[PDB]
RNA sequence: GCUAAACCUAGCCCCAAACCCCACCUUACUACCAGACAACCUUAGCCAAACCAUUUACAUAAAGUAUAGGCGAUAGAAAUUGAUGGCGCAAUAGAUAUAGUACCGCAAGGGAAAGAUGAAAAACCAAGCAUAAUAUAGCAAGGACUAACCCCUAUACCUUCUGCAUAAUGAAUUAACUAGAAAUAACUUUGCAAGGAGAGCCAAAGCUAAGACCCCCGAAACCAGACGAGCUACCUAAGAACAGCUAAAAGAGCACACCCGUCUAUGUAGCAAAAUAGUGGGAAGAUUUAUAGGUAGAGGCGACAAACCUACCGAGCCUGGUGAUAGCUGGUUGUCCAAGAUAGAAUCUUAGUUCAACUUUAAAUUUGCCCACAGAACCCUCUAAAUCCCCUU
RNA sequence: ACUGAACUCCUCACACCCAAUUGGACCAAUCUAUCACCCUAUAGAAGAACUAAUGUUAGUAUAAGUAACAUGAAAACAUUCU
RNA sequence: GCCUGUUUACCAAAAACAUCACCUCUAGCAUCACCAGUAUUAGAGGCACCGCCU
RNA sequence: UCUCUUACUUUUAACCAGUGAAAUUGACCUGCCCGUGAAGAGGCGGGCAUAACACAGCAAGACGAGAAGACCCUAUGGAGCUUUAAUUUAUUAAUGCAAACACCUGCAUUAAAAAUUUCGGUUGGGGCG
């Protein structure tokens, strides 16, 4: 026979269906949104058309990003939306020679960063990419924040975005204690990516972690049916005695 | 030839055939003389004048040009300026 | 080579024969010299009443009305015992009338069962 | 042996039943009804073979094309290999070439 | 099917194949013939014959302007913009006995067409269409349903 | 046929369970080769050439060939005193009997396809005497048919629908070709 | 299966007419899934076909034949129940008209062989058949003697025509 | 080389069924 | 008259619609003790290119178009357009399924067969034989005959082949099953007609629709992922065995158990898918062996014999790609009639194919064959049968 | 002189003897639409026809009642003996 | 062929493989083999006891 | 062992009783000689012979059964192995240049190791020529 749906909507008929329905709206969003990464590994088209220069007519042209592998190691790190591309080259670079097996790694430096908002020293696996765009954001914490998950690909780095946006929304004391001053400076610099505590809290987990977050939220032990008879029982009484 | 294509299940057109021929709607089907531009230091005059000439084909190479395109190939093209517009139909042919 | 026979204790060489039991629940424990201490707390203490005088034989007379099936309910339950006292000081601190707030404490605790059948 | 010892089972056909009484109804509903619905869309069955045909073929890579994400895994596989196959035959074996 | 061989066998090499000699259509060389066809503009013919044809049998009305639209409601032309299609042209064939007063708007035109046309006191302009205007008009009523 | 779609499938020596595993060697079993348990030969094997898939036997005839049987059927009817035309379908009663009596007083066949111009304003009397009958069948005027006026012995049709079939066929002599389906708005087509 | 030979006894002839000869009784009996080969079996059939009861018992208790001991059998079940059933008379006027072994039901074994190898043994069923006709032994047919040889040559002889012509 | 063919053992339900 | 024969429904196929008490990860199905170890990583190959090496597919329309491509086999868009059951099976069929059971394999895994009464059971026909063995002589029949045989005539069939009774292949026989799928262009028949078509497409009588049109089994192989060291190769842990005699701390001698297998005989569908009897080598050592563990196939292990790795290892087994491919062999199933044997070229090509020639069908037209003179070379001194051409007939 | 073909004649009737291939006329059975109603007709369809593949499954033959297999002896069936 | 031993389980048990002995080459070193070792050691090999010559 | 074989015992064997396979098998009403022929006849031509049957031996023939010959040739069919066969270095080891302030990454070069694939045709069979 035939499923009732095409097996590709079946995660979003599990989202729309269970613990994931009760998660919240924002959150369920958020893992929707399926914005394109930025360009890493492959140059962009300038145009959406180009004039081919074989016979001159103008002809779409589309950019087809380029597959990454992001090894594990990676999610412990911060590597600028960079990765390993798992691809083949012709050998001496001539279609007619062999097709073989080649693999580019970035190369990984082990640095150490200062996160204001956080006000801790992290030391991380990182690329020159990453050092690059930490510089055009003037700043670790600027770079955690600007860059939105497509672009930061690292698990590392959205709990990073949680903790910052977090102490942004709570405007914890915690923050440099015994120096408020240097605390409203570092907040009201950051204050632009400020959001709700709620949002901040979701912000950057899994599908995994959402739902464990959620099932350790609303998990409750069973009131005891004693006290809700109790309860029925007074109402009614209370009823019958002022009728 | 593909007689079937696996993505639309139609008859596709071999484009070395499409490269090398004309097909003039009449039925016919126009071809260069090979070796027409090959070692013209040794061959006479007159060989190069054979060779650079617009030659027709045979009955059986035509149906096998006509089998290896596909329909597209054969319709009826009111092109602006063709310089082979005259050439589309037969006159005073009989049999 | 025979699979789909159940696996027991009777197959298999020495040292499985040995360890694979029967189901039955364990007495004590091994000690040293394999020696095997018997705890009485961990024997089944058959708690059998006195029979004597009872007046309800294994079978009932069949001349005997019939009667409509009330599986009993916690509603039934709380109606029938704690109700009357919630009403009667009510018309004149759940534990005086009889909640528990945690099994904890309790030789008998109801969740997790602790107690036998 | 092969051949039964008794008559079969008397066969009865109900010729005026309402489904062979009311058989043909509505194919002229384009030409008969302002051309507001074809009769194609009388057709019921299959979605991907509804007022169209083809060989086997064209009939496998419709079907793909058109309910093969709905389609279970081990028959989405047979389908793919019989249109493996059939590509095969149509485009490399016969009389004609 | 025959007697063994690649014949009964159903697996005789594919069409072109020439048991192994260069074969005839890789053998010619490769010329521009067809280079650039499917950007090449293609005019549907439109005969004073035909022209006069279809104003006699009243399929094209010369009291009002006659253009692309109106031609194709007649169906003395049949225009298909997928095709490369760019249009009508006039086309001299028929000019000695065309009578008709028109305003005929085309995209192509002969010397001999307009000089027809101006003698028997009508007016002929060569209008451009890009295929997309083309299609528009050709097919009118498909467009103002398409809501845009 | 054009409505037909053959639900018959048989499963090939790819699709018949197991027969992956050559059932014994080439050679030195002195039994015939074989590669599979499967093949067409074998018992509970695969089906060589059987039918395959639902398979649609769809196909048009030009709407003008389908205008010209209806035509010719019509003509058929008249020519052979079976086509009856009537002023109206109302019938004195609901009851099936008054119409089966009719029917033989009058001498009609055995089976009578009567025709309305709308569905919905056919008679409830006439309606009610054809939804018991078998072989007497009611149907409006957009569900005349070829194969229903040949299946009925005789056809009765009213005045209206006799204008309606008169209008629906002879435009398609006349008409043009399509420039694009007739359900889209026409100069002058409804 | 077929057992048309127990029903073959249950056919009743009209009575006869006093005017006409006395119907010899006819006794059909048989055994069913003898464990033993049906080729076996003819050759004691085959022995005691066309004998007087009495003779074909008394051959069948000396022949050392397994099949010999239930043929016996089935013969004494046979004048039993042609006495007491079938209105015969003296027991020792029968005589064996018929007498058959047919195949019965047989199953399939498997008998090893020496290289991994294996033969299909059948263990044989046999059924075995009779007919008992009252009345003496029908006589041997003599042997033809010359001179009905002679007769038989003469006569052939005499049939001779001129073929092929008018 | 050594050519050797092992034997083919017949299902055994075949030769154990029963009456 | 025995074996037997049949049977109708158990169910299944394709669609539509619709989204779907206790025990058990240790040796699973085991009540009850200090954990830490936790997952992402391009498919490949067969095959096609007649080799193979780059390469080779995984609603309609635009369109098989733009493009890609040892520019070759082939691959191939987008803009834009608008989108209620059965001429199914009916127990060798239909799911493998009465069942993933029985059975087979260490394991992965492979994988069956079948039943038929009746309202109530609390009622003639396949093969093979038997009835009934056989008579001189012969493809077992035919012509016949008064007559079965005797008389005369007659070299089974299929495939393959130049040619088969061939002592070339296949076939014991019965029942059942078992093998020609389709486009382009043509042909026939309709509809309409300078237009046809239910958008797109075609059109210098076209166009729409229909009819007709291309098989089955078989490798050794290749790759991917699993399963295998209970056999065997080697190794690890901790064990066990080795009488007696001679000699003396021995890779010592004779010789039991034990291990091996030199030679002979038997056996060769065997007792045995490697055995038996005798004979023989070692038998305190580099020995033999029980137990548990380890090394896994682009591998392991190897006192190298290309040994052994679960009976078939020049590289295991199972599953999948896979209906691999095969120019090679075999097979390719109703009746009847008709036409039908014929130069060569190219080809990694001579076991094949394309073109030609021949052959078939349908259609248009007018010359086709036979052939009278006349005519077609000297080199060369002479020189064949003949040939070409060719009106008439 | 006679005998002597499927040559020829004779009386009647004529499509009724070439492999591969090709053209054509019929057609068994099945289902479907209408007929028919002791077996059919006109059409539409198709798993549409088996003397042959060391073909698959099942039955039964041939080899063949053959090759092979088995129980130490007596007895009271207690027991004894070899 | 030095020897005792090993080998193609299922056609070859041998002159073949190994073998003490001798010879060539590589390696200056530790926490999973080599190795819990360190040039008189370890590994990769050739040939084959010893003895005489070259 | 043999000249040179013989005698006996057991098994086997033959007969009786029980149980009861396998390969094979176109159909067989299954003779000899000569000749013929697809080049060696039970079946064809000319002769000869000829009641029907079991049972036990034999191995001259049925080009006997068995394994779709291992020899040989062919296939643009495989696979194993070797290479100074073609194409590569994807993998390792070195270096060199970048990048970073030895390691890792990118790019080149050199080796080891391998990997994929092929190994034309005519031919008085094939090879050599
Ligand atoms: N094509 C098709 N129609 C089906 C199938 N099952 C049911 N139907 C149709 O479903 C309709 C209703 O089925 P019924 O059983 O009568 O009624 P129902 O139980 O309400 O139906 P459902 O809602 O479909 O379960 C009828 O027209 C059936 O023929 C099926 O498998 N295929
Ligand atoms: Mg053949
Ligand atoms: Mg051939
Ligand atoms: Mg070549
Ligand atoms: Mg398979
Ligand atoms: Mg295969
Ligand atoms: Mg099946
Ligand atoms: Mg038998
Ligand atoms: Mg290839
Ligand atoms: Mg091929
Ligand atoms: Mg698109
Ligand atoms: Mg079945
Ligand atoms: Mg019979
Ligand atoms: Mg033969
Ligand atoms: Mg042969
Ligand atoms: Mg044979
Ligand atoms: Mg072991
Ligand atoms: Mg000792
Ligand atoms: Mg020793
Ligand atoms: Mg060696
Ligand atoms: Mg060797
Ligand atoms: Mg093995
Ligand atoms: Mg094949
Ligand atoms: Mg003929
Ligand atoms: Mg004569
Ligand atoms: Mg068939
Ligand atoms: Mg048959
Ligand atoms: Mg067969
Ligand atoms: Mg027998
Ligand atoms: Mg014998
Ligand atoms: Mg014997
Ligand atoms: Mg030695
Ligand atoms: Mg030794
Ligand atoms: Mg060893
Ligand atoms: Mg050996
Ligand atoms: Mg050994
Ligand atoms: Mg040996
Ligand atoms: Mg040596
Ligand atoms: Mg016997
Ligand atoms: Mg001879
Ligand atoms: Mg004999
Ligand atoms: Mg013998
Ligand atoms: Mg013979
Ligand atoms: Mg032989
Ligand atoms: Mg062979
Ligand atoms: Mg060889
Ligand atoms: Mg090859």
């Amino acid at each position: 026979p035939l499923h009732k749906y095409p097996v590709w909507l079946w995660k979003r008929l599990q989202l729309r269906e269970g613990i994931c329905s009760r998660l919240p709206g924002h959150y369920l969003r958020s893992l929707e949104e399926e914005r394109t990464p930025t360009p890493v590994h492959y140059r962009p088209h300038g145009a959406k058309f180009k004039i081919n220069p074989k016979n001159g007519q103008r002809e779409r042209v589309e950019d087809v990003p380029i597959p990454i592998y992001f090894p594990p190691e990676s999610q412990r790190g911060l590597w600028g939306g960079e990765g390993w591309i798992l691809g083949q080259i012709y050998a001496n670079n001539d279609k007619l020679s062999k097709r073989l097996k080649k693999v580019w790694k970035p190369q990984l430096f082990e640095r150490e960063f200062y996160s204001e908002i956080l006000d801790k020293k992290f030391t991380v696996t990182v690329t020159m990419r990453t050092l690059d765009l930490i510089d055009e954001a003037y700043g670790l914490d600027f770079y955690i924040l600007k860059t939105p998950k497509e672009d930061l690909c690292s698990k590392f780095g959205m709990d990073l975005k949680r903790g910052m946006l977090l102490r942004l929304a709570r405007q914890d004391p915690q923050l440099h204690p015994e120096d408020p001053e240097r605390r409203a400076a570092i907040y009201d610099k950051y204050k632009e990516f400020a959001i709700p505590e709620e949002e901040a809290e979701w912000v950057g987990l899994t599908l995994e972690e959402a739902i464990e977050k959620q099932r350790l939220l609303e998990e409750k032990d069973p009131v005891p049916l004693f006290k809700i008879y109790v309860a029925e029982l007074i109402q009614q009484l209370q009823q019958q005695a002022l009728s | 030839l593909t007689y079937f294509s696996a993505r639309k299940g139609k008859r596709k057109t071999v484009k070395a055939v499409i490269d090398r021929f004309l097909r003039l709607h009449c039925g016919l089907w126009v071809r260069r003389k090979a070796g027409y531009k090959k070692k013209l230091w040794k061959k006479t005059p007159a060989r190069k004048k054979r060779l650079r000439e617009f030659v027709f084909c045979n009955k059986t190479q035509s149906k096998l040009l006509d089998k290896m395109t596909t329909s597209f190939w054969k319709r009826r093209n009111w092109y602006v300026d063709d310089p082979y517009q005259k050439y589309h139909d037969r006159t005073n042919l009989k049999v | 080579a025979d699979r789909m026979s159940k696996w027991t204790s009777k197959r298999g060489p020495r040292s499985f024969r040995g360890r694979k039991g029967r189901g039955a629940k364990g007495i004590g424990f091994l000690t040293s010299g394999w020696r095997f201490v018997q705890i009485k707390e961990m024997v089944p203490e058959f708690v059998v009443p006195d029979l004597t005088g009872f007046k309800l034989k294994p079978y009932v007379s069949y001349l005997a009305p019939e009667s409509e099936e009330t599986p009993l309910t916690a509603a039934q339950l709380f109606s029938e015992a704690v109700a009357p006292a919630i009403e009667k000081d009510f018309k004149d601190n759940l534990e005086k009338y009889g909640f528990e707030p945690t099994q904890e404490g309790k030789l008998f605790q109801l969740y997790p069962r602790n107690f036998l059948r | 042996i092969g051949i039964r010892l008794t008559l079969p089972p008397p066969k009865v056909v109900d010729r005026w039943n309402e489904k062979r009484a009311m058989f043909g109804v509505y194919d002229n509903i384009g030409i008969l009804g302002n051309f507001e619905k074809h009769p194609k869309e009388l057709i019921r069955g299959p979605i991907w073979l509804r007022g169209w045909k083809g060989n086997e073929l064209q009939r496998c890579i419709r079907k793909r094309k058109m309910v093969g994400s709905r389609m279970f895994a081990d028959d989405l596989h047979n389908l793919n290999k019989r249109i493996r196959y059939l590509y095969k035959h149509f485009n490399r074996h016969g009389k004609f070439r | 099917r025959g007697h063994k061989g690649e014949r009964q066998r159903g697996t005789r090499p594919r069409l072109g194949f020439e048991g192994g000699q260069t074969p005839f259509y890789i053998r010619i060389p490769k010329y521009g013939f067809n280079e650039g066809h499917s950007f090449r503009r293609q005019y549907k013919p439109l005969s004073l014959n035909r022209l006069q044809y279809l104003i006699d049998l009243g399929r094209v009305d010369p009291s009002q302007p006659i253009d692309l639209t109106q031609l194709v409601n007649g169906r003395g032309v049949t225009i298909q913009p997928l095709k490369r299609d760019y249009g009508v042209q006039l086309v001299e064939e028929g000019a000695d006995t065309f009578t008709a007063k028109v305003n005929i708007e085309v995209q192509l035109a002969s010397e001999l067409a307009i000089a027809a046309i101006e003698k028997n006191g009508g007016v002929v302009t060569t209008a451009f269409y890009d295929p997309r205007s083309l299609d528009i008009v050709c097919k009118p009523v498909p467009f103002f349903l398409r809501g845009q | 046929n054009f409505k037909r779609i053959s639900y018959a499938k048989t499963k090939t020596r790819a699709e018949v369970r197991g027969g992956g595993r050559k059932p014994w060697p080439q050679k030195g079993t002195g039994r015939a080769r074989h590669g599979s348990i499967r093949s067409p030969l074998w018992r509970g094997g695969g089906v060589a050439h059987g039918p395959r898939g639902p398979t649609s036997y769809y196909y048009m005839l030009p709407m003008k060939v389908r205008a010209l049987g209806l035509k010719v059927a019509l003509t058929v009817k008249l020519a052979q005193d079976d086509l009856h035309i009537m002023d109206s379908l109302e019938l004195p009663t609901g009851d099936p009997q008054y119409l089966t009596e009719l029917a033989h007083y009058r001498r009609w066949g055995d089976s009578v396809l009567l025709v309305d111009l709308t569905h919905e304003e056919m008679p409830q009397s006439i309606v009610e005497a054809t939804s018991r009958l078998k072989t007497f069948n009611l149907i409006p005027a957009v569900g005349l048919n070829v194969h229903s006026m040949l299946k009925h012995q005789t056809l009765v049709l009213t005045l209206p629908t006799v204008a309606f079939l008169e209008d629906k066929l002879l435009w398609q002599d006349s008409r043009y070709r399509p420039l694009y389906p007739f359900s889209l708005p026409y100069s002058d087509f409804p | 299966i077929s057992r048309k030979w127990e029903k073959k006894n249950k056919i009743v002839y009209p009575p006869q007419l006093p005017g006409e000869p006395r119907r010899p009784a006819e006794i059909y009996h048989c055994r069913r899934q003898i464990k033993y080969s049906k080729d076996k079996m003819w050759y004691l059939a085959k022995l005691i076909r066309g004998m007087s009861i009495d003779q074909a018992l008394a051959q069948l208790e000396f022949n050392d034949k397994k099949g010999a001991k239930i043929i016996k059998e089935v013969l004494l079940e046979a004048q039993d129940m042609a006495v007491r059933d079938h209105n015969v008379e003296f027991r020792s006027n029968l005589y064996i008209a018929e007498s058959t072994s047919g195949r019965g039901q047989c199953l399939k074994r498997i008998r090893y062989h020496g290289r991994g190898r294996f033969g299909i043994m059948e263990k044989v069923y046999c059924h075995y058949f009779v007919k008992l006709v009252e009345g003496p032994p029908p006589p041997p047919e003599p042997p033809k003697t010359a001179v009905a040889h002679a007769k038989e040559y003469i006569q052939q002889l005499r049939s001779r025509t001129i073929v092929h012509t008018l | 080389k050594k050519r050797f063919t092992p034997p083919i053992y017949q299902p055994k339900f075949k030769t154990e069924k029963e009456f």
